[PDB]
């Protein structure tokens, strides 16, 4: 207890007197009221290593790259036809181990062609398959690190003699399909396991008769078999596979160069439909899209490069990483920028990043260069910012006039 | 903003009342009352010269001027904007010769030189299929380029000596492409 | 000096950046060849200063070289000048 | 007229706190809670104090008049009486 | 401890910034507290800066008010001290010393401030130069120098002034042999716009001390060997000397455009201090002189127009009185006038960019600013125009 | 420019003497007598600590400036800055 009446000095005849001369230097004081003047006073992008051991990573250019779906953070990468020896493989399927922290490729597969695509085979942790240039999509155990193809294809009209440039799984242990997709103007939904026939071989052609050779096509968030077939030159197809909607459904363009990059992203909150795919274009150019929308939101003209992929993981879905032939990695957010780049780098040089992915349901960006270079990136400021309903909302009022 | 305001009003009761819908007279003192409407358009004409030249000051390279540029190029039709944010246009003329130049720069060093041709390669696009797209890809940005000419300067893009050359040099590097 | 202000008229650059060259130049030479390490270091823009001074002071009063060799000295005094700064700087603080 | 004076420095520009120290080292005419009111003057308090017995050990004669610490987010002014203190928390700005 | 260990500490590259913390914090804890119609506000002296040294020009601060670049003209007194002097003082503080000298290695002409820029003070200098002096640093020797090369400066810069917008911000410094170069404010080496003023007759123009209209224009009003006043470009065709405005008799001294508008209407009339005795008001489009003012006793050094009250002006002579004139109400009188101490050739005029505010650059030295409250923007936009078109009528007799 | 710095700052009036202390508690700069003002730097640089704890206990974010102390006979300013400090007496002139 410090005093017994603590308002009667307060009300004092006497002490009020003190409190006077303390307010009369109060009223000393407050008369300065003089700032200090300043006279010219003044007062992310986590870019992770690169997977580049020419091993077998010696001049053989990336195709498509493909996140692990299955590990964590075990990506692979296909490679592109590389002719440092006649007789030895083409494209060499590569897979890392960013968990792991290294540079040598975690596990090595050669076949015969050169594999234009390569994924894992969903719920099957012992399995990744390549989607080669001659048409072979060929089988490999993945944790065995077998050189050579467990099993190939047999090339046939209804599968693939055409490069696959984009093998995928869709579903879950039920519904996992590897969907290879080439210039066959087909996909062939052949099974994980066995790779001797494919389940649901269907054709990719439009009311012409002309096989549409494709370029790097995409499969919908979910499984729901929308899977968008980037053509010969642009030409965004809508597509299922089962049922009498399976096949071709409709298209549209926002670009004429055929399409570099294209996926799609997880909740952005639990507020957008989800399914806003962007595509990319070698006419230089990266246009957001959407199903329900024929022709959506702006095309973002990433001239004078050559534009290879986009990503935008579900951490901050408004987060896509478009590239072009200069080696211009700009990732960035239509929520808060508008056309700009937020976290734009020119990557070392004047790589070819064929593939910049972000991993789903987190954040780093396989990068699948103009050699086997695996360059891998991460923000550490982009988080997964709450209430992303503005990227849909900055989104629409570019979509009125 | 409050232009649209003072453009309604003043349009209104000037427009209206110059004859108040009577001519074929000498069409002079008609004429005089819409050259006090003129004063009116002019007195808007500086609010909107304020106006864009904040929204084009925040905005001033040939791409991103251009598109706040290309949302009012009907505003940027009277010389009395035209020839006071002439400044302003003439540097995005400039970039837009600087790029067009780089477009040319950029049919110098190639697809098959760049390497583009191995990427497109990874599509299997070789450069006799991709030399040509990229052609008609630089033809494409030429077109960008040549509504960049036409809408800077908008009717009177012909009065810019610059963009018409740019026209002329362009469209002979389309045939070149 | 009718013909000297016509003269000047004309091209007065050449005397104006000469006295302009004066004062920068000695401001320059100072600044610059003021230590011992720092006229060795900056020797190799010095040697070819003097080269160009030299070469215009000693042909001198020409028709085709009197602007040139004014401009010459002018342009190593102003260069000097700068790495002058830049080398008292670095000698003194 | 206290009331007048604190009720006529409500609306001043940028006042932080008004109050008074008033039991040597415990305020009791507290606009604030407990800690920003009787905790933080007291540590003024003390260390005033102790600012008392250092200006004292220069001179013992040379006692204190009056404090003022004005910092980047604060100007703390301190009007030493005789037995209580009188801190007022002001903006800089 | 010892002199080794101090004398390291004290010059090494950590005290800079403390030397500059520590002369700001005990300077702003000058102002003394207490513990118990032409103004003539204030005078600046700097004694080892400013004495016998003349003011080659004064600047008002458009960012950062109540600050002005009194650019000296170092004479041979002294040698030894960095010739060329560019004082900041200020004027919220009230303090005698000024806040930071900017010397140079040549005498500083027309020193003024860079616009959208808060720490960088251009300036003209004695060796052709445009120096360039920073805030942020401590030594005050200029960091950015220019160059002295054929289509760099030749003629010692005595007028520097900023033209354009964020855009395209040009740094237009004129010599007087018509050489005008656009400058970046970031890199000095080189030239962005560099040119000669070429003319029919006497092409190397001596300029002096130009300004532009409000809204940043190429054109300048220069201030030829006898009048002449040529409003000249820096791009285009019209580069160069394009429009003279002779029936002068005199060099212009100080040559001021249009201010920001106040009331009245734009106003495209410039104003002519020279040798010639008397200010003559001009209009940017007439080629015949607009009025001219009472014969000063002695020169006119300088004029510049307020931007609180554009229809008004303050001008200069040699037995030093300041002469305000407006003619919305005079004729041929001044409006306000005031004299400073002894007899000092008083060389420059600037008006503050909130106006109401005169800044006298004197003799040698000394720099006296002057405040004033009655001339403020009055609405007579119609009575502005209504003398001028008064005096287009009486001036034709 | 010290001595610049010394002349000037000491050319106002009330300034006995910029016995400028470091934060090691030695006359880094002074112009007074050495052993008199040496126990008093040490005794002003301990107190300055506590005037840093003052301002870093009772908020977290604040950064002590400038203090001063109105003592009886003089007024003894203190200008902390970030690395070190500053001691200067200026008496009520």
């Amino acid at each position: 207890l410090t005093e017994e009446e603590k308002q009667q000095i307060l009300h004092s005849e006497e002490f009020l007197s003190f409190f006077d001369h303390s307010t009369r230097i109060v009223e000393r004081a407050l008369s300065e009221q003089i700032n200090i003047f300043f006279d010219y006073s003044g007062r992310k992008l986590s870019l992770n290593r690169q997977f580049f051991d020419e091993r077998w990573s010696k001049h053989r250019v990336v195709s498509c790259l493909d996140w692990s779906s299955q590990y964590p953070e075990l990506l692979v990468a296909s490679y592109n036809n590389n002719e440092d020896a006649p007789h030895e493989p083409d494209g060499v399927a590569l897979v890392w181990n960013m968990k792991y922290k290294k540079t040598t490729p975690e596990y090595v597969f050669h076949c015969q062609s050169a594999v234009m695509s390569a994924t894992f085979a969903k719920f099957h942790p012992n399995l990744v398959v390549g989607g080669t240039y001659s048409g072979q999509i060929v089988l490999w155990d993945n944790r065995s690190n077998k050189r050579t193809p467990v099993q190939r294809t047999p090339l046939s009209a209804a599968a693939h003699t055409h490069p696959v440039y984009c093998v995928n799984v869709v579903g879950t242990q039920n519904a996992h399909n590897l969907i290879s997709i080439s210039t066959d103007g087909k996909i062939c939904s052949w099974s994980l396991d066995m790779l001797s026939h494919p389940q649901d071989s269907m054709e990719l052609v439009h009311k012409q008769s002309k096989a549409v050779a494709v370029t790097s096509m995409s499969f919908p968030v979910g499984d729901v078999n929308n899977f968008v077939v980037g053509s010969e030159e642009g030409s965004v197809y809508t597509a299922c596979r089962h049922g009498s909607k399976a096949g071709i459904s409709e298209m549209f363009e926002g670009h004429q160069g055929p399409i570099t990059g294209i996926h799609c992203h997880a909740a952005v909150g639990a507020v957008d439909f989800s399914h806003l795919f962007v595509t990319s274009s070698f006419d230089w150019t990266v246009k957001l899209w959407s199903t329900k929308n024929n022709k959506p939101l702006y095309s973002f003209e990433d001239n004078a490069g050559y534009v290879y992929d986009v990503m935008w993981s579900p951490t901050h879905p408004a987060l896509f990483a478009c590239v072009d032939g200069m080696g211009r990695l700009d990732l960035w957010n239509l929520n808060n920028d508008t056309e700009v780049p937020t976290a734009s780098i020119s990557v070392e040089g004047n790589p070819a990043l064929n593939r910049v992915r972000w991993t789903h349901s987190g954040r780093e960006i396989a990068v699948g260069d103009s050699e086997g270079q695996i360059v891998i990136y991460d923000v550490g400021e982009q988080i997964a910012v709450p209430r992303n309903d503005e990227w849909a909302r900055f989104g629409r009022t570019l979509a009125e006039i | 903003a409050n232009a649209i305001e003072e453009v309604n009003l003043a349009y209104e009761n000037v427009k209206e009342v110059d004859g108040l819908d009577v001519s074929k007279e000498g069409t002079e003192a008609w004429e005089a009352a819409m050259k006090r409407y003129d004063e009116r358009i002019d007195r808007v004409e500086t609010r909107i010269t304020a106006r864009l030249r904040d929204q084009l000051g925040t905005a001033k390279n040939a791409n991103e001027m251009f598109r706040i540029f290309s949302r009012f190029n009907a505003l940027f039709v009277r010389p009395h904007i035209r020839g006071a944010i002439r400044e302003y246009q003439t540097q995005l003329i400039q970039r837009v010769k600087d790029d067009i130049e780089s477009l040319h720069d950029k049919f110098k060093v190639q697809y098959p030189q760049s390497q583009a041709c191995k990427m497109s390669h990874v599509r299997d696009l070789p450069p006799v299929s991709g030399s040509i797209i990229w052609a008609k890809q630089i033809d494409r940005q030429l077109t960008a380029y040549m509504k960049r000419v036409e809408d800077v300067l908008g009717k009177g893009w012909e009065n810019h000596v610059e963009g018409q050359k740019l026209k002329q040099d362009g469209d002979s590097f389309r045939m070149k492409l | 000096i009718v013909n000297k202000a016509h003269q000047a008229n004309q091209l007065y650059p050449f005397a104006i950046s000469l006295i302009e060259s004066v004062r920068t130049y000695e401001r320059t030479c100072e600044k610059v060849e003021e230590r011992n390490t720092i006229s060795l270091l900056v020797a190799g823009l010095k040697k070819e200063v003097q080269a160009l001074i030299a070469e215009g002071i000693a042909l001198v009063w020409e028709s085709y070289k009197l602007d040139p060799y004014v401009q010459r000295l002018a342009e190593t005094v102003f260069n000097f000048q700068e790495k002058v700064d830049d080398l008292l700087i670095i000698e003194e603080k | 007229e206290v009331e007048e004076t604190l009720k006529r420095l409500q609306s001043q520009k940028g006042v932080q706190g008004i109050i008074v120290v008033n039991t040597e080292g415990i305020p009791i005419k507290s606009t604030m809670d407990n800690p920003t009111t009787t905790q933080y003057a007291s540590l003024m308090h003390s260390f005033i104090l102790k600012a008392r017995s250092t200006v004292r050990d220069i001179d013992p004669q040379n006692d204190l008049t009056f404090l003022r610490i004005r910092s980047k987010k604060n100007e703390i002014m301190v009007a030493p009486d005789k037995d209580y203190f009188l801190i007022v928390i002001q903006n800089p700005t």
